[PDB]
């Protein structure tokens, strides 16, 4: 990953947020750094750009008054600060780049940072295993899962066996219930593998800085 | 002030077919247009630059064309891995602006849902909570209804129903239905059932357990 973005964050209404984006290798100064925003209903919106070589900037006029872009060449890191946040500033923010010479368009995008502007508190997920029980064997395959409940804000990343099982995986998007999120994840394995070949779900919740692993018990 | 207009929010096709994504700029932008692919749970991936040039690493079935104000992304040999949102962008003048996106869906044969049911976990129980979960897997088309019954009565409150994005391998959908209850209510009743009714059967696909057993 060439552009390493800070984790999802809950920000209180009217406070500021400072996001970071760390560039890789010895190539920091070969690029303009751009920030782009996506509110999952809308499209992408360009916020601003910075030159890492001197710190010069340019902005979408819509965002300029509340946005400060800086750089640390020593640590090869770009920063974006946004102030006086409203719910309209809840979105995912991408760090991107393009060649210093010509604007190809954005050649590489970071993973993005989901910012949630809310007065609520941060609440980590409880992870519940979904192990097969009284259900019929379902043929020759067995589907397992993990229920991820009671967290705020978004998002969570669920992986199975530290990234291994990642073709049989279904990831269900989170829904709100009582102000809190619930999502689930399932994985299908051949039924002959079950007892001894163990299966674990690992749930990262960036916003509360929490990681929970849960072994599914035979 | 330059608006990129993607008039199609949705496009449909079948595997092997072609699809054409259009993008209309409000002013001339020469050929300073880029196209991006964004798969679910991934950042955008740069596809096309300068209206018509393909990035090193991009399949030959992606072709961009156009000049001035009308731009087109053609995918001639659509695979199932091509499920994504596609969007254009102009970098002709500031501010950089993007179209609002077109999401590709794929047509395939109808297919029936496989159903798995899961009782509350012991951990959840000692915490004071009780959720019952049904996975309805790998069906098509998207439309599906789930009913929960507790000892034969319908329960509607507390049910969360969530669909995955279209499956990148087989173009099916899957769905999670969770019935949330208090622990006390859960430990009072016996029979818990999810019933899925889908076009591919007049008969409900059913999975059930008894708490008093299992
Ligand atoms: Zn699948
Ligand atoms: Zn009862």
């Amino acid at each position: 990953v060439q552009l390493q973005q800070s984790g999802a964050e809950l920000v209180k209404p009217g406070a500021s947020v400072k996001l970071s984006c760390k560039a890789s290798g010895y190539t920091f100064t070969n690029y303009f750094i751009y920030w782009v925003k996506q509110r999952p209903g809308q499209g992408l919106e360009w916020i601003g750009e910075i030159n890492p070589r001197n710190g010069d900037t340019d902005f979408n006029e819509k965002f300029e008054s509340r946005a400060t872009l800086t750089v640390d060449k020593s640590s090869s890191t770009a920063y974006m600060q946004l102030s006086s946040l409203t719910s309209e500033d809840s979105a995912i923010y991408y760090c991107t780049r393009s060649p210093y010479g010509n604007n190809y368009g954005f050649t590489y995008w970071g993973q993005g940072t989901l910012v949630t502007v809310s007065a609520a508190k941060t609440t980590p997920p409880s992870v519940y295993p979904l192990a097969p029980g009284c259900g019929d064997a379902a043929g020759s395959s067995v589907t397992l899962g993990c229920l991820v409940k009671g967290y705020f804000p978004e998002s969570v990343t669920v992986t199975w066996n530290s990234g291994s099982l990642s073709s049989s995986v279904h990831t269900f998007p989170a829904l709100l219930q009582s102000g809190l999120y619930t999502m689930s994840s399932s994985v299908t394995v051949p039924s002959s593998t079950w007892p001894s070949q163990t299966v674990t779900c690992s749930v990262a919740h960036p916003a509360s800085s929490t990681t929970v692993d849960k072994k599914l018990e035979p | 002030d330059i608006q990129m207009i993607q008039s199609q929010k949705f496009m449909s096709t079948s595997v092997g077919d072609r699809v054409t994504v259009t993008c209309k700029a409000s002013q001339n932008v020469g050929t300073n247009v880029a196209w991006y692919q964004q798969k679910p749970g991934q950042s955008p991936n740069a596809l096309i630059y300068s209206a018509s040039y393909r990035y090193s690493g991009v399949p030959d079935r992606f072709t961009g064309s156009g000049s001035g104000t009308d731009f087109t992304l053609t995918i001639t040999n659509v695979q199932s891995e091509d499920l994504a949102d596609y969007f254009c962008q102009q970098y002709n003048s500031y501010p950089l602006t993007f179209g609002t996106g077109t999401k590709l869906d794929l047509k395939r044969a109808d297919a029936a849902p496989t159903v798995s049911i899961f009782p509350p976990s012991s951990e959840q129980l000692t915490s004071g909570g009780a959720s019952v979960v049904c996975f309805l897997n790998n069906f098509y088309p998207k439309d599906i209804n789930v009913k929960w019954k507790i000892d034969g009565s319908e329960r509607q409150n507390g049910v969360l129903n969530s669909w995955t994005d279209q499956d990148s391998k087989d173009s099916t959908y899957s769905m999670s239905s969770t019935l949330t209850l208090t622990k006390d209510e859960y430990e009072r009743h016996n029979s818990y059932t999810c019933e899925a009714t889908h076009k591919t059967s007049t008969s409900p696909i059913v999975k059930s357990f008894n708490r008093n057993e299992c």
